[PDB]
């Protein structure tokens, strides 16, 4: 419903953890599990790779289309830009559909 | 034909063509799915007018919206007949279920 494609075997979740590192167990013996552990996290960069592939456009409408423009006129930021600050924003949301085919 | 102050008179001409294409890549309205008058007569000694060709796009009002499209017919390849030559066509059907006679 919120949309997209719905599959029944979704590429696979990518679970990722710490593996804990006790932190200075006491020299006499103590079944009771360790409550301390060293405090660390872990960092790195991460690559993922989509192909997609295209139903191409193909019609023989005279008249132009409608297409997704960016406005010409001048303003503070740029859409689609980092501002001043180094934020980067969305400005509007983006249907995809622009394109006509009859019916 | 040839209109004079009446007495109209039909004198065949030779060298005018006639020009034919099947879209076979739906790219027209298609007109076909309703029920409309013109089609081929039920009875063989009947003699038919072929219709008009016209289509309807999206609309506010009387007024056109921009997503409407207009085709030009003329913009597609087809073929040009003289008298003395033929336009022939073979089309396969998908599959489909039978209809069901029985009750």
């Amino acid at each position: 419903l919120m949309g997209g494609f719905g599959l029944k075997h979704p590429p696979p979740q990518i679970l990722i953890k710490n593996t804990p590192v006790p932190a200075n167990p006491s020299t006499t013996f103590s079944a009771a599990k360790f409550a301390s552990f060293i405090t660390q996290y872990s960092t790195g960069q991460v690559s993922v790779e989509i192909e997609w592939e295209l139903q191409k456009e193909n019609s023989k409408r005279w008249n132009p289309e409608i297409q997704y423009t960016s406005n010409y006129n001048k303003s503070v930021n740029v859409d689609f830009t980092v501002d001043t600050n180094g934020v980067y924003s969305e400005p509007r949301p983006i249907g995809t559909r622009y394109l006509t085919r009859n019916l | 034909v040839t209109q004079n102050d009446g007495t109209t008179t039909i004198a065949n001409n030779l060298t005018s063509t006639v020009q034919v294409f099947t879209d076979s890549e739906y790219q027209l309205p298609y007109v076909l799915g309703s029920a409309h008058q013109g089609c081929l007569p039920p009875f063989p000694a009947d003699v038919f007018m072929v219709p008009q060709y016209g289509y309807l796009t999206l609309n506010n009002g009387s007024q056109a919206v921009g997503r409407s499209s207009f085709y030009c017919l003329e913009y597609f390849p087809s073929q040009m007949l003289r008298t003395g030559n033929n336009f022939t066509f073979s089309y396969t059907f998908e599959d489909v279920p039978f209809h069901s006679s029985y009750a």
